[PDB]
């Protein structure tokens, strides 16, 4: 699969917005809930990477956020989540570099006034204590760093749509 | 009442989206379960009353008991003869085949769009009456 180029699939998000009826509390409320969910889920994934290193839990966390980001049209986040799930299942064996993935953006210029590595966190993992499961953990850490970037980009586009910091 | 649907789903955002879609389809009697055990328990309680849920939408990955095991328990241990449709962030043919072979009648992948939900309801949902421009 290739990551989608557009941060928001407006066909899906417009459909969500169309269900508001009257003020916008339904759709904006789901966006706000998702944002919180994403922060909680990233912290959980990081805790696994730094701690228990449970690939099944990482797969469950990926799959969890995939469903919600997909339902809100946040399709690049959903794609990276699907990669995490598959890495956690040992069903994939690579994850693209950040430069390759940022170059696929449709509004490729959205990456101009921010540090694309700002939210990066490094995986506490010995080498030293390395084994057959190390690649999956290290590629999931790579993927999570991508996910935090995709999340910041989605928040930028959403904040611009809502004319308010979300 | 009239039509009664169970949505089984651990992600609250997804619960809220499908609930709103079903409400828009004129279905107000929607119950929510957060995992496969809770789903079993609810279908189990309604089993006593002597009524089915018209339909169950079943997520696959959930803590405690997943949707495949949930379906197996509901089919095997309980009477259960009414439709169960996978509603899940999956995926590929392995997942679809697994769901059908576990005793699910059909399969929807997220995001579920309103027109496609309409088709599933017409296909599988008992008393459902739908409009309409
Ligand atoms: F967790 Be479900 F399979 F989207
Ligand atoms: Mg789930
Ligand atoms: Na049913």
């Amino acid at each position: 699969s290739t990551i989608p180029s557009e941060i928001i699939n407006w066909t899906i998000l417009n459909e969500i917005i169309s269900m508001d009826d009257d003020d916008s509390d339904f759709s904006k409320g789901l966006i706000i809930q998702f944002i919180d969910q994403a922060q909680t889920t990233f912290a959980q994934m990081q805790r696994q990477l730094d701690g228990e290193k449970n690939l099944t839990e990482l797969d469950n966390l990926g799959h969890f956020l995939k469903g919600s980001s997909a339902a809100l049209g946040l399709q690049r986040i959903a794609w990276v989540c699907e990669r995490i799930q598959n890495l956690g299942r040992k069903m994939e064996h690579f994850f693209p570099n950040k430069t390759e993935l940022v170059n696929t953006l449709s509004d490729k210029s959205i990456i101009n006034g921010i540090n694309i590595d700002e939210d990066d966190e490094e995986i506490k993992i010995q080498v030293d204590d390395k084994d057959e499961n190390s690649i999956y953990l290290i590629l999931i850490a790579k993927a999570l760093n991508q996910s935090r970037l995709e999340f910041k980009l989605a928040r930028i586009e959403l904040s611009k749509y809502y004319n308010t910091n979300l | 009442t009239s039509v009664k649907i169970l949505v089984v789903e651990d992600n609250h955002v997804n619960q809220e989206v499908i609930k709103r879609m079903l409400n828009l389809e004129g279905i107000e009697n929607i119950e929510l379960a957060c995992d496969g055990q809770e789903a079993f328990d609810k279908v189990k309680e309604l089993t006593s009353k002597g009524e089915n849920y018209n339909m169950i939408f079943m997520d696959v990955q959930m803590p405690k008991v997943d949707g495949l095991l949930s379906t197996k328990m509901i089919r095997r241990d309980l009477g259960y003869t009414s439709p169960i449709v996978a509603l899940t962030a999956f995926a590929d043919d392995s997942n679809i085949k697994e769901c059908l072979e576990s005793g699910m009648n059909g399969f929807l992948s997220k995001p579920i769009k309103r027109p496609k939900l309409k088709t599933i309801l017409t296909e599988f949902c008992a008393a459902y009456q739908g409009k309409k421009n």
